[PDB]
């Protein structure tokens, strides 16, 4: 475990690194911009 | 998931299936932040005023699922814990404070397409990504409604379930309830006005509350799904462990000591 990152941590290996987007991502920066 | 959806296939391979050994059962969600590690919620190891005290032999761990029913050949790991560690002052006699547990694998896994961990958060990830209106992702394979149970309780998703839900400011959280809260917990969901629905339920207890950094593209993992008074009610939300805060008591374990 780390904290802040293991190298690949977070980063799937079908989406972000083969960079597509899953179906609902964009809700959630959406969401972001809505904010700060 | 109350109001989900079925997941893409590889959407969290953090994603772990707490499961019972004989006879088999799915108990709870967990999720992997390291080849030999996982992190679940307390109350699904020891509940005691259900007797629920549940030892490294009694408990199975499944991998890189995708269906909640059948065996994926290829792509799942069946795995057996080495250890269990709980909080000490994970508060089961009250509100279910510092509900979270840590779980050694037997051995390594294998990462895959299908199976890699997700982050913990740091410090200024917290900062910038924990504000009430911002929404994290929640998965699993509990119940998609409230029930009580017949000879089963009805409502199994075949696949996983995903539902998006933005945090919730504090005294609204604490309003929402008779329910002591501590700073070990938030609560997610919509508001009545909002009118979008969605929730954990049973079942998905244990299980991640992620949020997307942009800045780096990254996944962390900022709550465990704790408790909630029944799924979904309205003028109520879901509460979830704060696992920044509990980061503390994560490294310490991990490392041995480490807190
Ligand atoms: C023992 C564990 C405690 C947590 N649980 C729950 O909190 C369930 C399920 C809610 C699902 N919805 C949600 N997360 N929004 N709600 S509950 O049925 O009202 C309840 C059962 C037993 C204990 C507690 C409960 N209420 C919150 C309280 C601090 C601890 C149960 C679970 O299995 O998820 C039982």
């Amino acid at each position: 475990t780390f904290g802040a990152g293991e190298a690949d941590c977070g980063l799937r290996p079908l989406f972000e690194k083969k960079q597509v987007q899953d179906q609902t991502e964009k809700e959630l920066f959406e969401s972001y911009i809505e904010g700060r | 998931i109350v109001e989900g959806q079925d997941a893409e296939v590889g959407l969290s391979p953090w994603q772990v299936m707490l499961f019972r050994k004989s006879p088999q059962e799915l108990l709870c969600g967990a999720s992997l932040i390291s080849d030999r590690w996982v992190l679940t919620a307390a109350h699904c190891l020891l509940y005691p005023p259900w007797d629920k005290n549940f030892t490294v032999d009694d408990l199975l761990v499944r991998i890189g699922k995708h269906s909640r029913t059948r065996y994926e050949r290829k792509v799942e790991k069946i795995s057996m814990l080495d250890k269990i560690y709980i909080h000490p002052r994970y508060n089961w006699k009250e509100n279910l404070d510092r509900d979270i547990a840590l779980l050694k694998l037997k051995r390594p896994i294998e990462l895959s397409d299908y199976i890699h961990p997700v982050c913990l958060p740091d410090k200024q990830t917290a900062a910038k990504l924990l504000h009430a209106g911002f929404k994290g992702r929640v998965t699993g394979w509990g119940n998609r409604r409230e029930t009580w149970t017949t000879s089963v309780a009805e409502v199994q998703p075949s696949v996983l379930q995903v539902v998006n839900l933005p945090l919730v400011e504090r005294p609204v959280c604490k309003a929402s309830t008779r329910i002591r809260i501590t700073d070990n917990m938030f609560c997610a969901g919509y508001k009545p006005g909002e009118g979008k629905r969605g929730d954990a339920c049973e079942g998905d207890s244990g299980g991640p509350f992620v949020m997307k950094s942009p800045y780096n593209n990254r996944w962390y993992q900022m709550g465990i799904v704790s408790w909630g008074e029944g799924c979904d009610r309205d003028g109520k939300y879901g509460f979830y462990t704060h696992v920044f805060r509990l980061k503390k008591w994560i490294q310490k374990v991990i490392d041995r000591l480490g807190s």
